[PDB]
């Protein structure tokens, strides 16, 4: 019955070099509910190929969840995230 | 050694969805263990760390009928908690759960805990003793009577003490040879001005858990509080801006426990 | 390692 | 059918994966026999057993397993982790966090 704001994250797992393979990785953590729905774009839209982690709630009932995939460093790279809180959408770049 | 950790329980009601979710993980210090899931494929538990995986059936078999049991009681309690509050059925609501053990570096027994959740954050939990329950609602004292009288928190003491801790050591020392590592983060030092009038972060460590104290000031605006994440592998990662001509005094110190040393 | 009593509220 | 008096695992299979930028060994043998021991370096791990593996460590394994005269009897196997660790722990080659050292 209560709201709380997620924190969103575009990042990578490896620091980004130009042309070397890495992963890429949207955490999100601090929502509630956990009915989040995130998806990793590119340049347009592509990857539904997404793989994530399994459902947590860290310390205090807050969820934290890690969406990633595979891909190497260049292109744009970031994530929309649809939550509860409001129903206005969320794009969270990759900023290196 | 400073490591021991916990079990995650989370189920949900869902928009009159037929039956709630229940997802069961665990985990040993920031080293997850366990997979349960009941839309997963397989109506088994699902080792995901490696070195569970010298566990045989009889550790498997006999634990995979214990989470669906969990998934039974937490599908169960669900209906209660909102058949008693005020509710409908066409609503969506959420329980999560907790109990564990914790260790020092004899690896002897820290103290242990033991806490429930329902859509709101704290609804019971096993205080820091061994009897005891901390309740604040109406339900709560009603349903931590009824622990009250079905003895639970001794039986609950005595798995806590001796059958969650020395599997925790058992753990520690059939996966001794990836949890030995205490990976010390590798830091670096950058700049950016935007105005014509920084970063402190760690890259690759095991144990989450570490402070970044960023001369003798302390602060409560310039610095924003991240949160510690995930580098996806088993490694975790971790800004304050100040006039152009004036970054140049401070310090960035760190203590890890993997660094014998905070770090200037 | 579960905890192997049926806890219920 | 019978499960142990078989003197089959000499092919204990054995899976690789990068846990923490160390390449984590995992050689599983048979659940269907107790007393099938299996060592990799100066562990011993009943059926299946996990480790790890850096330049120097060991490449072979040995197996403890009873036979039809009720006597156990111990055979060396030669597994190669230099070829499965290099491959398992690439991405962390490019980023020069394996070797573990520095």
């Amino acid at each position: 019955m209560i709201q709380r704001t997620p924190k969103i994250q575009v990042y990578s797992r490896h620091p980004a070099e130009n042309g070397k393979s890495n992963f890429l990785n949207c955490y999100v953590s601090g929502f509630h509910p956990s009915d989040i729905e995130v998806d990793l774009l590119k340049n347009g839209e592509r990857i539904e190929k997404v793989e994530h982690s399994d459902l947590s709630f860290s310390k205090d009932w807050s969820f934290y969840l890690l969406y990633y995939t595979e891909f190497t460093p260049t292109d744009e790279y970031a994530c929309r995230v649809n939550h509860v809180t409001l129903s206005q959408p969320k794009i969270v770049k990759w900023d290196r | 050694g400073s490591h021991s950790m916990r079990y995650f329980f989370t189920s949900v009601s869902r928009p009159g969805r037929g039956e709630p979710r229940f997802i069961a993980v665990g985990y040993v210090d920031d080293t997850q263990f366990v997979r349960f899931d009941s839309d997963a494929a397989s109506q088994r538990m699902e080792p995901r760390a490696p070195w569970i995986e010298q566990e045989g059936p009889e550790y498997w078999d006999g634990e995979t009928r214990k989470v669906k049991a969990h998934s039974q009681t937490h599908r169960v309690d669900l209906g209660t908690l909102r058949g008693y509050y005020n509710q409908s059925e066409a609503g969506s609501h959420t329980v999560q759960r907790m109990y564990g053990c914790d260790v020092g570096s004899d690896w002897r027994f820290l103290r242990g805990y033991h806490q429930y959740a329902y859509d709101g954050k704290d609804y019971i939990a096993l205080k820091e003793d061994l009897r005891s329950w901390t309740a604040a609602d109406m339900a709560a004292q009603t349903t931590k009577h009824k622990w009250e009288a079905a003895h639970v928190a001794e039986q609950l003491r005595a798995y806590l003490e001796g059958t969650c801790v020395e599997w925790l050591r058992r753990y520690l020392e059939n996966g001794k040879e990836t949890l030995q590592r205490t990976d010390a983060p590798k830091t670096h030092m950058t700049h950016h001005a935007v105005s014509d009038h920084l970063r402190c972060w760690a890259l690759s460590f095991y144990p989450a858990e570490i402070t970044l104290t960023w001369d003798g000031e302390d602060q409560t605006q310039d610095t924003e509080l991240v949160e510690t994440r995930p580098a996806g592998d088993g490694t975790f990662q971790k800004a304050v801006v100040v006039p152009s001509g004036q970054e140049q005094r401070y310090t960035c110190h760190v203590q890890h426990e993997g660094l014998p040393k905070p770090l200037t | 390692l579960l905890f192997g009593y049926p806890v219920y509220v | 059918a019978d499960p142990c008096l078989t003197f089959n695992p000499d092919k204990c299979q054995l899976s690789f994966q990068p846990d923490g930028n160390r390449c984590a060994v995992l050689i599983k043998c048979g659940w269907e026999c107790q007393s099938v021991a299996i060592q990799y370096k100066n562990k011993t791990r009943n059926n299946t057993l996990a480790s790890t593996w850096q330049p120097g460590d060991p490449e072979w394994y040995t197996v403890s397993v009873p036979g039809a005269d009720g006597f156990l009897r111990t055979v060396n196997n030669t597994f190669i982790f230099e070829h499965m660790c290099n491959t398992a722990m690439f991405m962390s080659r490019q980023y020069h966090m394996w070797p573990p050292r520095k």
